[PDB]
């Protein structure tokens, strides 16, 4: 039994990751959240959770 | 105003799921098989 | 376990077993019991036996 | 040994950052203004 829920995933899909790109128009997809856009470094800041 | 409401109006519309499992049809093709994504697919279409 | 070729019966609901390696996941349980042969198909949601 | 509880009390009901909005979300918090007990010890 598997669940889609807010917390942020634990047990994941086993696949080789890569390196990472800027300012480029790639595909991507974080650890299951799956985009497509430039990545760009931010100035937002996140509570560390 | 009335332009800025209706705009607003019509891109939040895009949260929703119209009775699909996910707002998002990446993750419903994602983690579907076409002939059983497309069931959910629909509905978000007519939902849009 | 998809390609083990030894289980009788593996369908999913939520996801689609081929696809299955490739996503992400917050938690997964894990039960085990044994049971006969011709009520495994009450192992399934919306069904009575 | 009954005080009222004043606008306090509230979470972060997600972890989705969001800055600048009016983010509204129902789920379970302190009423404003309610009736909570001061056991003293
Ligand atoms: C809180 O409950 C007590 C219970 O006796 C009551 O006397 C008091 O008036 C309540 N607080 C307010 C602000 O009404």
């Amino acid at each position: 039994s598997f669940e889609l829920l807010h917390a942020p995933a634990t047990v994941c899909g086993p696949k080789k990751s890569t390196n990472l790109v800027k300012n480029k128009c790639v595909n991507f997809n974080f650890n299951g959240l799956t985009g497509t856009g430039v990545l760009t470094e931010s100035n937002k800041k996140f509570l560390p959770f | 105003n009335q332009n800025a409401q209706a705009l607003n109006t019509l891109v939040k519309q895009l949260s929703s799921n119209f009775g699909a499992i996910s707002s998002v049809l990446n993750d419903i093709l994602s983690r579907l098989d076409p002939p059983e994504a497309e069931v959910q697919i629909d509905r978000l279409i007519t939902g849009r | 376990l998809y390609n083990s070729a030894s289980f009788s019966t593996f369908k999913c609901y939520g996801v689609s077993p081929t696809k299955l390696n490739d996503l992400c996941f917050t938690n997964v349980y894990a039960d085990s019991f044994v049971i006969r042969g011709d009520e495994v198909r009450q192992i399934a949601p919306g069904q009575t036996g | 040994a009954y005080t009222n509880s004043f606008t306090r009390g509230v979470y972060y009901p997600d972890k989705v950052f969001r800055s600048s909005v009016l983010h509204s979300t129902q789920d379970l918090f302190l009423p404003f203004f309610s009736n909570v007990t001061w056991f003293h010890a």
